[PDB]
């Protein structure tokens, strides 16, 4: 699925991404959009033989487990397939564990290239939030 | 049946090849949750959907029930229903001029409506509810009832899924089929309420604007003792 952009905000505020670990809900919307230009089904494969997979691009070495990346650690002990889904739920879950892990949303280079230090909450502005 | 070839036989031009394949597919999906996650697992899906857009009416029947049949399988079953991106067809065949394909389109978005919140919120991404509150008004009591059944599974959903329900104006059509002389139709327009009565003081508020009280009253001595359970309980939710 391709959402738009305030159904994927919606989607993400309802899933408690808002200003989760002081990040404004513009940011992660922002960041679905030059990760995965808002698809569910976005897959990116990494030299490394990892692949990033979903509207988050979480990535097969450290975060999910797609079977055939190695050095593979699933740290959010998910399979990546359930980070395609359009049910956003593992991919937020997974989100709020990679956002924690040291380097907050730093650990998106579409974010940190893209969106980081730009008005993000332009792309809030205008949904029923 | 080998499952892996059904699906590959999906790849076909030919039209009487798509339509075997589809009739098997749909009747292993009858067989419960193993079966349908044989048909998910064989890749049977991706196929599945892309045939909505065939032309061909009977093979439209035929993937309509396989996908109604994988729909009504557990939740995560149902999610990989959408996932596989059928509602927007689901929900463009709300509008087939052939009841018949009306009728098992309105049943698969039933099926996915009856999974959790999330499955219920994709039906009403998708666009389901304003057609879905328009066939209330369908001469065609079958697909009232499937209509209304619909509806009635979306607002079991949380209080913002509620909240959508009254805002695409079926509270109108809701209360005034508590008059029917149909006591199916009655009951599945009494269960809808109820399910919005036991949203936040908002969506009470709207079916008390909406006068559901006056005949929730009424209905506590119908004949049939099932509805006066159900009114005296839905007027329990509103007067709380």
């Amino acid at each position: 699925k391709v959402f738009g952009r305030c159904e994927l905000a919606a989607a993400m505020k309802r899933h408690g991404l808002d200003n989760y670990r002081g990040y404004s809900l513009g940011n992660w919307v922002c960041a679905a959009k030059f990760e995965s230009n808002f698809n569910t089904q976005a897959t990116n494969r990494n030299t490394d033989g990892s692949t990033d997979y979903g509207i988050l691009q979480i990535n097969s070495r450290w975060w999910c487990n797609d079977g055939r990346t190695p050095g593979s650690r699933n740290l959010c002990n998910i399979p990546c397939s359930a980070l395609l889904s359009s049910d956003i739920t593992a991919s937020v879950n997974c989100a709020k564990k990679i956002v924690s892990d040291g380097n907050g949303m730093n650990a998106w280079v579409a974010w940190r290239n893209r969106c980081k230090g730009t008005d993000v909450q332009a792309w809030i502005r205008g949904c029923r939030l | 049946p080998d499952l892996p070839k059904l699906v590959k036989l999906l790849k076909s031009s030919n039209e009487e090849i798509l339509l075997k394949a589809l009739r098997a597919l749909a009747e292993i999906a009858s067989g419960g949750n193993e079966q349908i996650q044989a048909v998910i697992d064989a890749g049977a899906l991706p196929a599945l959907v892309q045939l909505l857009s065939s032309p061909n009416e009977q093979i439209l029947q035929e993937a309509l029930w396989a996908l109604s049949n994988i729909a009504s399988g557990g939740n995560e079953q149902i999610q990989a229903v959408i996932d596989a991106g059928a509602l927007p067809a689901l929900v463009q065949l709300l509008s087939s001029p052939n009841e018949q394909i009306l009728q098992e389109a309105l049943w698969a978005l039933s099926n996915i409506a009856s999974g959790g919140n999330e499955q219920i919120q994709a039906v009403i991404d998708a666009g389901a509810l304003p057609a879905l509150v328009q066939l209330l008004s369908s001469p065609n009591e079958q697909i009232l009832q499937e209509a209304l059944w619909a509806l009635s599974n979306i607002a079991s959903g949380g209080n913002e899924q509620i909240q959508a329900v009254i805002d695409a104006g079926a509270l109108p059509a809701l209360v005034q089929l508590l008059s029917s002389p149909n006591e199916q139709i009655l009951q599945e327009a009494l269960w809808a309420l109820s399910n919005i009565a036991s949203g936040g003081n908002e969506q009470k508020q709207a079916v008390k604007e909406a006068g559901a009280l006056e005949k929730l009253e009424q209905l506590q001595s119908h004949e049939n003792e099932k509805i006066q359970k159900e009114a005296q309980e839905a007027l329990e939710k509103l007067q709380s």
